[PDB]
């Protein structure tokens, strides 16, 4: 907190922490290659919160030389947000999704596992943007609406071709509420009115 | 405006009828679209007092409307002045009078005119020499208590005392109407008010008692049977011993206990009070009264069957069936309602230490003969209620009366006979009938056709249409029955064949007849026709333009063509040839209309009539079929092109010479269709059978190599479904010519150049592959595995899911010969594992037991090395390999894995919990029964041993619960306390993070935690009456100051029990509401960081909601720490709205 | 509660919640460590000067009590607004701002750039041309 202020010459220092996240964050992202499923998940989550943790000190802690003066975004949070948001076009968001997509149809097959492995990407999408949510809905939410839809077309041909709507109406239902339990304490909530719609 | 309504004043005030007319009638128009309203007050009130009838009827009217414009000074002025007139001589003026507040009271939603009148009536309601001022006061009070009934704050302890003495009243509409009150006056309701009520009638009970206090006691529980559970225990003591009287008082008595039931289920005094009714129905002795007394006893039968469910084998075992069987020779009320009793039994007993069969079948005889001694009745009523009751009978079980259909039906013979029959009594017999044969198998009905058809065929032709309906069902459920092709039977029914032919065919013409019958009558000829129509030989050549002519038409157009599929499928052939020629065209005109049913039902027409009938087919009628299949074919609908594809798929096997025309938009909508991302099942396997038959066909421009080249030309220059079926599809097409040497070694040139070659097209030639080498042989080429090893060894990931298919396929394609292949590798190479180990799990997945019985001994033994891995999805995979093996020989593989719960170590005994969590499906399993007693080992090793283990075997007991929560309803009661063990606070590996003004907690039992919330969210939701309610309800109460999402499902959990069985909720509201309050009143320590801020939105914004929730529930007089609208939570509501 | 904090020369003293509300930099902390850049005789300072002024509404339109409690040397005013802009305070700072408004309210230039210890001849014509205006 010292050297904070101390540094002020005071001015070359915003290129040189952008420099250092962006090559750090490279470094990152580059042992995720090996991981597809049920273990880049894990990885994926706790290395994205121990980088949210480094993002808030850093925050907390030189605050007051960024953009004081006069005026990517100067803020610590915002410019950790837009590296974080402009570095996940690599294709690694293709495996993630596919991931998060396989470990949703397997919780829907009958079992349960564990739920802030996927959680903690939802709320990284959700706090992503600056809730200013521009990326979200443009590709992974419409993506992931767009598989929901086509998987829930497909359970009801099959209901339907095999079994009665007697049984149909009950699986819509149970279903139904699974998608409430979901958009209450699994995912956000401004999104509770289209998804019902 | 002023003017007008001075004018309107002025005109109207000149002592005229129809002036006064007219003025009233503007008003309300005005009203409905300082002094005036004094001076139209005063007017109103000078009306009200005139003679005319017309007038009074339009200001009393006027009087309704006027209060929401009207000032708030005057109200209680003219509110004094009509109770004033309220004790007036004239009847009129009382009426008038009475009216007037009934009608100010309606329109009412200011609020003192209530205090008053309430005020004042206390003082009328005492004793007074008028009897007509007390029948209005109470007629009053009870529309306030039914409208009214709000604050009432000093209000209801004195309306309470002064109407206490009316009570004894000698009238009995006196009493009868403050019964009515009290009774509004406790549903309108305060904290003890019930209990000094309830004191007192008791204080009364002890004296010479009389049926106004029983009656008063019997209504107010009736409006309020929710708060009297402390007092019953000397309620039912009273009645007992007041009910061995002489005189007759018995009747309020037994009515108490129906209502008893109905609004209080959970009580332990039934066996006491079910004594007493069922020795109270034994009383038998206009001035006969005995003939009524039963009528409470039934009613409280009724009762008490209905509400419940959870003691059959004790009210089954007990004389109660049997005297209730037996006591059936009595009046027509008594027999109705006992019939009633019995109905609602019957349909209580289907599934929601013998079971309930047993006791249903030795008591069936008894039914029986009671019904047929019953049977012996003119009226009708008695028969209605028999008949309902042999369907009821028959319908709860199949198979049932299987030893008395001869005695029975001559009583179904004479009810459907006689001339005094009613209609409902006709159908309700019908249906009986109709029923029976169904259910019951054709070998009891065999011997009875002689007696059973004149009847039926007589009441086919009635001028009724349910009627008629009905027998024509009954004819079709005998004709079926009757000639059973599924097994042989040896029997001559040549001489029904013209009888029902006649009424068949008679029933069969328009004769203004409506729909329905239409219908029944041709889905009569259509099972007449497909199971018996090779007697009758002479009409059918004619009698089929009938169903052509009637195809046109819309009201009768899906039951033909079942029809006509029902006979095409016979077994016994049909001469359809000559109509072919016409009917085809018209069934294929009809593929224009949105109708998904009637799309269907043409097609599956068409494709068995082509399939059974393929001898003379012209080209008009495949050109027309052709042509009316683009506008079937389409994306949203799956099953309408499943089942048109089903055509070519035919006409390929059978007429190998139509094939040349299908070509430019059929070929296209068929290919777009394939690509489609719906398109799996049923669907896929019949697109590889239509393609193996145009492969098998042999005809010019439609050959393997061509059709490979254009399914290839789109590839070269999508999702991944598209991909998986055009690998199908190519897979099928080279499926059906095994001696297919250049496409082989084509496909192998293409993966192995690097040179014009991308990802795609390697990744679909692999599983193409992979595909075709599932039952061909093709290891005999040599020069195979190092090219499938360097096409694999690819940077793509997205290509290894395909490359593990794709050598497993491989692999199961030919055991023996890759099987030691594939373990030498397993055992060998120790980077691609994962690769290895998914080819293993499709190969086991798909291997036959045949062919997997003799290698399971050396799986097993290479399985259990890989227990032990540092990466978490191999332990998984091998986890998930184990489980599927277990799948098959479960008497040899089970016991086996039952033995390293104790000999192995810790990471072994999760690996095998790890395995058997797998074998649990949704579908049954032959597993099942086994598994059944394994659990209780399985889950009683694993106590405590690790937090690892621990936290497996919750999520174990998780899936488990899910996929089969009956599996484990036996020993949840063995695990609950274990399963609460662990959802308390204990400190184990929480590292306090001190950095300084930031933390964050490490808590590594989280997990644990949530998945145990999972498991009781999933018992909640799976079957909640099986466990202690009170232990669940304190730990969800307890387990809330811990995390945010545990937070957030003990809200939820909450919501939950608050909209699903909220009588265990309504007692620890305090303790409840005390949580949510201090963590309300939290504000997050500002100067965090944005997230934290729209977090506690949702968490306010949660806990708004589950207070409404909460608060949804009927009790809401109790306001604990509530009233407190701050500015930060003042828009909190209406969010939630 | 109770917060010690530690001072650059090695003293302790007491803080309440109340008493350090209004700050924001020390409120995170409460919500001994080392700060150098202040020292014993501003911490009492401040912190009299909190409890005397810590509720409030949410002559020169200032308190008339300020007027004496800021005459000190130059030194020390350094010294308190190296702290106020350090701690981040808003409402030491906006007093002593304005204190220091009003005291160069009509001066003339000699004596302004002689007691503030810190461009003429070339351009003080141009300057002075230009700004006849006013």
């Amino acid at each position: 907190y010292t050297h904070v202020y101390n540094y002020c010459v005071g001015l070359e220092l915003y290129k040189r922490l952008k420099e250092f996240l962006k090559n750090y964050l490279t470094n990152l992202l580059k042992d995720g290659e090996d991981l597809m499923d049920e273990s880049v998940l894990k990885f994926y989550t706790q290395q994205w919160e121990d980088y949210r943790f480094s993002s808030k000190v850093l925050n907390g802690i030189c605050a007051y030389l960024n953009r004081h003066w006069v005026r990517g975004i100067y803020e610590i949070y915002s410019l950790a947000l837009v590296t974080w948001r402009d570095c996940l076009f690599r294709p690694l968001n293709k495996q993630v999704t596919n991931a998060v997509l396989k470990l949703i149809e397997k919780e829907r097959n009958g079992e349960t596992i564990n739920t802030r492995l996927i959680s903690g990407v939802v709320q990284s999408y959700v706090e992503l943007g600056l809730p200013t949510l521009t990326v979200y809905k443009e590709s992974f939410e419409s993506q992931f609406l767009a598989d929901t839809e086509r998987f829930y077309t497909r359970e009801s041909t099959e209901f339907l071709q095999q079994n009665p709507v007697t049984e149909y109406m009950k699986k819509a239902e149970a279903r139904l509420l699974e998608e409430q339990r979901r958009v209450q304490v699994y995912l956000h909530e401004s999104t509770q009115d289209e998804l019902a719609r | 405006a002023s003017y007008h309504i001075s004018n309107l004043l002025e005109k109207m005030t000149s002592s005229d009828k129809d002036f006064r007319f007219m003025a009233t009638n503007d008003l309300m128009t005005e009203l409905q679209k300082d002094d005036s309203e004094r001076k139209v007050v005063k007017m109103i009130l000078k009306l009200l007092e005139d003679k005319n009838g017309e007038v009074q009827n339009l200001a009393v009217k006027c009087l309704g409307p006027l209060v929401s414009k009207v000032k708030e000074y005057q109200v209680e002025t003219i509110v004094d002045t009509l109770c004033t007139n309220m004790l007036s001589d004239k009847e009129q003026l009382r009426d008038i009078s009475s009216i007037g507040l009934k009608t100010v009271i309606g329109e009412l939603p200011a609020a003192n005119v209530c205090k008053k009148i309430t005020g004042r009536l206390t003082s009328a309601i005492a004793k007074q020499e008028d009897v007509s001022v007390q029948l209005e006061a109470l007629d009053i009070m009870a529309d306030m208590l039914s409208r009214q009934g709000g604050l009432l704050v000093n209000f209801h302890p004195s309306i309470l005392t002064c109407l206490l003495p009316q009570l004894t009243s000698p009238r009995l509409a006196v009493r009868k109407r403050t019964i009515i009150a009290l009774g509004h006056l406790v549903m309108s309701c305060f904290v003890d008010l019930i209990e000094h009520l309830l004191s007192e009638l008791s204080k009364n009970d002890s004296m010479s008692t009389t049926r106004t206090y029983i009656q008063c006691i019997a209504a107010i529980s009736r409006q309020a049977g929710h708060r009297i559970g402390e007092y019953l225990e000397k309620i039912i003591p009273l009645v007992v011993k007041f009910c061995n009287v002489d005189d007759d008082e018995l009747r309020e008595y037994c009515i108490q206990a129906f209502e008893s039931f109905v609004r209080r289920c959970p009580k332990e005094v039934y066996p006491h009070v079910s004594t007493i009714i069922n020795i109270c129905l034994k009383y038998l002795t206009d001035d006969d009264m005995s003939w009524k007394v039963r009528r409470a006893a039934a009613k409280c039968l009724d009762a008490v069957v209905s509400t419940r469910h959870e003691m059959l084998p004790e009210f089954y075992k007990t004389v109660s069936p049997a005297l209730i069987s037996r006591f059936k020779e009595r009046e027509e009320n008594v027999k109705a309602d006992v019939f009633h009793a019995y109905l609602s039994l019957l349909k209580q007993t289907r599934p929601v230490g013998e079971t309930p069969l047993t006791m249903l079948q030795s008591q069936v005889p008894n039914i029986v003969k009671a019904l047929h001694k019953q049977m012996k009745e003119k009226s009708v009523k008695t028969r209605q209620c028999c008949f309902n009751m042999l369907t009821e009978l028959v319908n709860v079980l199949p198979g049932a009366l299987t030893q008395h259909i001869p005695v029975l039906v001559p009583g179904i013979i004479f009810s459907l006979n006689d001339k005094s029959s009613s209609s409902n009594l006709k159908i309700d017999a019908l249906s009986c009938l109709y029923v029976i044969l169904c259910n019951h198998s054709p070998q009891v009905f065999h011997p009875h056709v002689q007696a059973l058809v004149p009847p039926v065929v007589a009441c086919v032709g009635d001028p009724f249409y349910k009627i008629t309906s009905e027998a024509l069902l009954v004819t079709q459920q005998l004709v079926k029955v009757i000639r059973p092709l599924d097994q042989p039977s040896s029997f001559d029914a040549t001489p029904y064949i013209k009888d029902l032919f006649t009424c068949t065919i008679k029933r069969l013409k328009a004769a203004d007849i409506d729909q329905e019958v239409k219908e029944r009558a041709i889905s009569c000829m259509g099972q007449i026709i497909c199971n018996l129509g090779d007697n009758l030989g002479s009409d059918l050549p004619n009698t089929l333009q009938i169903f052509l002519e009637r195809l046109k038409n819309e009201i009768t157009r899906l039951t033909t063509v079942k029809a006509l599929t029902l006979i095409a499928g016979s077994p016994l052939k049909i001469d359809l040839r000559p109509v072919l020629g016409e009917g085809v065209p018209i069934l294929a005109s009809f593929l224009r209309k949105n109708q998904r049913a009637l799309k269907l039902g043409t097609l599956s027409a068409l494709d068995i009539l082509i399939k059974n009938y393929s001898d003379s087919l012209t080209a008009a009628m495949i050109d027309a079929v052709l042509d009316e299949l683009p506008p079937l074919i389409s994306e949203s609908d799956m099953h309408v092109s499943q089942m048109a594809i089903s055509f070519l798929t035919t006409l390929a096997k059978v007429y190998p010479s139509s094939l040349s025309k299908i070509s430019g938009s059929i070929l296209n909508e068929l290919i777009g269709l394939v690509r489609s991302p719906l398109l799996q099942g049923g669907a896929l396997s019949a697109m590889l059978d239509f393609f193996q038959a145009l492969v098998v066909t042999g005809t010019n421009n439609l050959g393997y190599m061509d059709l490979l080249r254009m399914l290839t030309g789109p590839v070269y220059s999508t999702h991944k479904q598209s991909y998986y079926s055009i690998a199908k599809c190519v897979a099928a097409l080279t499926r059906a010519c095994p001696k297919e040497g250049p496409a082989v070694v084509g496909q192998f040139i293409q993966d192995v150049k690097n040179s014009r070659s991308t990802d795609s097209i390697r990744l679909l030639a692999l599983l193409s592959l992979g595909e075709v080498g599932h039952h061909i042989d093709l290891s005999g080429q040599l020069e195979l595995k190092s090219v499938i090893l360097e096409a694999f060894s690819s940077p793509s990931e997205e290509v290894k899911s395909a490359a593990s298919y794709a050598l497993g396929s491989i692999s199961v394609g030919n055991l023996p010969e890759y099987l030691p292949f594939v373990l030498q590798e397993i055992t060998s190479q120790p980077k691609r594992q994962y690769l290895l180990l998914h080819s293993l799990k499709e190969i086991i997945s798909s291997a036959s037991v045949v062919g997997l019985k003799p290698y399971v001994e050396n799986i097993w033994a290479l399985l259990l090395k890989h227990c032990e891995c540092a990466e978490e999805g191999t332990r998984n995979v091998v986890a998930e390999c184990l489980g599927k093996l277990t799948l098959i020989d479960p008497e040899t593989l089970l016991p086996r894995l039952k033995g390293y719960l104790i000999s192995g170590s810790s990471y072994a005994r999760s690996s095998v919990v790890t395995a058997v969590k797998f074998t649990i499906s949704d579908h049954p399993q032959p597993i099942d029964p086994l598994l059944k007693n394994c659990i209780g080992d399985f889950l009683k090793t694993l106590e405590d041993p690790d937090l690892n283990v621990r936290r497996v075997a919750l999520v174990t007991f998780n899936s488990a619960a899910h996929n089969k929560p009956s599996l484990i309803r036996d020993l949840l009661d063995t695990v609950l306390p274990h399963l609460y063990n662990e959802t308390k606070v204990r400190k184990e590996l929480i590292r306090e993070v001190e950095m300084g003004p930031f933390k964050h907690t490490v808590d590594d039992g989280l997990d644990i935690r949530k998945a145990a919330f999972e498991c009781m969210y999933t018992l909640l939701d799976s079957c909640l009456d099986r466990l202690d309610i009170f232990e669940f309800l304190n730990h969800v109460e307890d387990g809330l100051k811990d995390h945010y999402d545990i937070k957030m499902l003990t809200f939820l959990m909450l919501v939950r029990l608050s909209t699903l069985c909220p009588s265990a909720v309504l007692q620890r509201l305090d303790r409840l509401v005390e949580p949510l309050r201090a963590t309300c009143t939290t504000k997050v320590k500002a100067n965090s960081v944005k997230q934290e801020f729209e977090k506690q939105d949702e968490l306010k914004r949660s806990a708004m909601r589950a207070v409404a929730a909460l608060l949804t529930i009927p009790e809401a007089e109790k306001s604990p720490l509530m009233s407190e609208f701050q500015s930060q939570i003042s828009s909190n509501p209406e969010l939630a709205a | 509660p109770s917060i010690k904090l530690q001072s650059s020369d090695g003293e302790i003293f007491e803080v309440d919640v109340e008493i350090a509300k209004q700050s924001v930099t020390i409120k995170t902390m409460l919500e001994p460590v080392p700060l150098p850049n202040v020292n014993a005789a501003i911490l009492k300072k401040v912190i009299q000067w909190c409890t005397h002024h810590k509720d409030d509404p949410p002559t020169d339109d200032i308190p008339v009590w300020d007027q004496e409690f800021l005459k000190v040397d130059q030194g020390t005013l350094f010294e308190l607004i190296l702290a106020a802009n350090y701690l981040d305070i808003k409402g030491l700072l906006d007093v002593t701002c304005k204190t220091v408004a009003n005291m160069i309210k009509g001066k003339t230039p000699e004596e302004i750039r002689k007691t503030f210890n810190i461009f003429t001849e070339e351009e003080e014509a141009q300057v002075r041309k230009e700004n006849q205006w006013c």
